[PDB]
């Protein structure tokens, strides 16, 4: 899993405005500390800081995952419509999201499992359309050995053809014109290994 | 002077079937006293528009106990367990950005607008779709309500509000899109003490102002460093 | 002429109202209501318009829709142009008072253009006629040619169709319901026949 | 991430003939004097300008009419420029008059990623011509389309070094709208302060919307009508 976070950290660049989705993507913040980066919170903040000190907590200040946070110098607050104007308006450089499934067409399913987990999409559907670049990071297979990189999603979609890049513990994939392409192997992973654990059809570029 | 000392002054006429717009994100920026007045009085069959349902024992989750909510329009229930499969409550899941913009449109006199969000998902079902510049967008309808119930930090006597940090969220949107807006605040100051350029919500959107003695301001997940 | 119009228009202002006064005649109505709790909205992003400044308190960043230097009352707020018009379009303004070149019997209003003569633009007038809870037009009853400005159909480009709730002229007060115009008041020293004579529009006499 | 510039060329150099500029201000109130001056001196032409007004004859966007630098303008009112109407009648400039609230919301839509929306404003008038019309909830609306531009040219009060802005009074107007709807936004301000000096809850325009920050030495802030009391 560290291979996922670290590899995703390399996608951040100086001067970017970035939204990290809940789950794995929040860990990416820790790998980037030496960079000039502004993190956006869809609940109405630009400039998320570190988690506070015990006793320095403030209930009016939290991230989209409902965690107590702090702000950086030059942060700003705004309302939810302002917030999704920023996102939908294409102002966010990068959105990193988790997923239950990704297909070869760049489709992401991350909000529900029918008659199992219904929780909701939150702002994920806005983010997948608005962000200049959308990155999904995710474990290649689940608990039971099932591939989460698929020919087509079996779960309800968060978006169709919205994923630019996918990073798993096995490989790195990129998406162009309905085609999936393997661009990198994670350290200690073999092409054969990936071809085996991936249902999705993809062209190999290494 | 819109200041009231009794919530019933603002809420007396709220009845069963009414549509209420409730501010807050998770437990952050929630109208605790308003939600409380409704739990006590037992208003039923409410249509609720709120980003979340709160949590099992707090926020909007409160009203679920006696099943006062027939229908809720929200983007996320994720923090809540008890929260449907029964069918006793209809849940219209809306993308958060759409929810926010629907409310904004409602307050701004805009009936409908297009958004790329939700295209090619269950969200697009039963909605008009259209193309603009090679991209597909779906048509979303404004939301309005009978009562806005919002939380803010500070108000003047004219109902000018300022919010605090991420507590703002949906709050101003619920005020603007609601026929009758009541705001509960931690501080009230005389008109003129709030700078004109510091005001978040102009008082024209606020019908009533209520100072709560104490807000619980519960935190769902407390995360600290080193 | 204008005096009877303005003073009668002032009677429409009520305590606690949020009001928008269009440029020209309507602005004069504020002078008749000097001590009243009423919030005037300026479409350029202010709520709580106030008196002209004393010499030395002049501030270029603070003006009304008419590009005049002003002040603000206590509890005023500033906001951007989308917000201003969201407030207007969203139906939050209780009263908009406007001037007009013509008003039709159907409640149509023409106040922004005269072909190949007067072209400036509509500014916020088109937004205000739809959004305001009540729309009042105040106007001189006849033009400089002595011709009626209250018509069966407007000859000038419309500001809005069926938007006028109440029309106050130097002759009479009219109300609009059901695409239909009622004469509900005669101005002081004016005769029913003077109004019939000076009005082209068809109306019901509700005095 | 320093957006501060002391020379407007570092900002506007790529501005070319035929570009679309969104320009803040209401009358002469809250106008970007320096960017306008910059365009005036450099001679850029065939410009498509989006602004509430055209300024006046000798000041604001008006000075651009001298060399006939604007091909088309989208505005809700002009009225104050004799030289303007001269070019309008002659037809040397295409004018599209738009209801002020429509102009504002079109800009909002453009910054917010909304391609089109429905409005009651302009129904049953010349403005409705050539536009889709619908009925919603027993009322008539027309379809309005978003406005975007290559450059937003805006004026504000203060900026921090991150580009967070605050405006003052009625100077704000269309300025933030022009910012969000434009690909490249250049804000000129009276003061620039360190990050942290502007309270996050007092900030009007988040810095994500500002590409370049320029501190003007002296803004004229001309007043069209000075009205006083007593």
């Amino acid at each position: 899993r560290e291979a996922i976070i670290k590899r995703a950290a390399k996608e951040l660049k100086e001067g970017m405005y970035v939204n990290l989705g809940i789950g794995l993507p929040t860990l990416v913040a820790n790998e980037v500390s030496g960079m000039n980066i502004v993190f956006q919170s869809e609940n109405g903040l630009l400039g998320i800081g570190a988690y506070p000190l015990e006793g320095s907590v403030d209930a009016d200040l939290i991230n989209a995952g409902k965690e107590t946070i702090t702000v950086v110098p030059g942060a700003s607050f705004f309302n939810s419509a302002d917030s999704f104007a920023m996102i939908r308006g294409g102002h966010i450089d990068l959105a990193i999201l988790g997923g239950m499934e990704v297909s070869q067409n760049g489709d992401l399913a991350n909000w529900m499992i029918p008659k199992k987990l219904i929780k909701g999409m939150g702002g994920a559907m806005d983010l997948v359309h608005g962000a200049k670049k959308v990155i999904v990071i995710m474990e290649h297979c689940n608990k039971y050995g099932e591939s989460k990189v698929k020919k087509e999603c079996s779960l309800p979609l968060t978006g169709k053809g919205v994923v630019h890049q996918l990073i798993t513990d096995l490989a790195v994939f990129e998406f162009s014109n309905n085609a999936m392409k393997l661009v990198e192997l994670q350290e200690g992973v073999s092409l054969d290994q990936v071809k085996e654990k991936t249902e999705a059809e993809f062209e190999v570029r290494l | 002077n819109k200041v009231i000392t009794d919530l019933d002054k603002a809420l007396s006429a709220l009845k069963d079937g009414d549509t209420i717009l409730v501010g807050g994100f998770g437990l952050c920026g929630i109208p605790e006293y308003a939600i409380d007045y409704i739990y006590k009085k037992g208003i039923k069959d409410l249509i609720v528009v709120s980003n979340n349902c709160g949590v099992d024992d707090f926020g909007l989750g409160i009203l679920l106990e006696k099943k006062q909510i027939k229908k809720i329009i929200a983007s996320y229930v994720g923090e809540n367990k008890i929260f449907m499969l029964n069918g006793e409550i209809e849940v219209v899941l809306t993308p958060q950005g759409t929810l926010a913009e629907n409310l904004h449109a409602g307050g701004a006199g805009i009936p409908a607008y297009y958004t790329p969000t939700g295209v090619g998902t269950l969200i697009a079902q039963g909605k008009e779709s259209r193309e603009f510049n090679g991209k597909e967008y779906i048509l979303e309808r404004a939301i309005t309500g009978d009562y806005g119930l919002i939380k803010a930090y500070k108000s003047d006597t004219l109902g000018n509000l300022v919010f605090r940090k991420t507590a703002r969220n949906f709050n101003p949107l619920c005020a603007m899109a609601a026929k009758i807006c009541v705001a509960e605040v931690e501080e009230i100051v005389p008109a003129g003490e709030l700078d004109p350029d510091e005001i978040h919500l102009p008082g024209i959107y606020v019908q009533h102002i209520y100072k709560g003695e104490k807000f619980e301001k519960r935190i769902e997940k407390i995360t600290t460093r080193s």
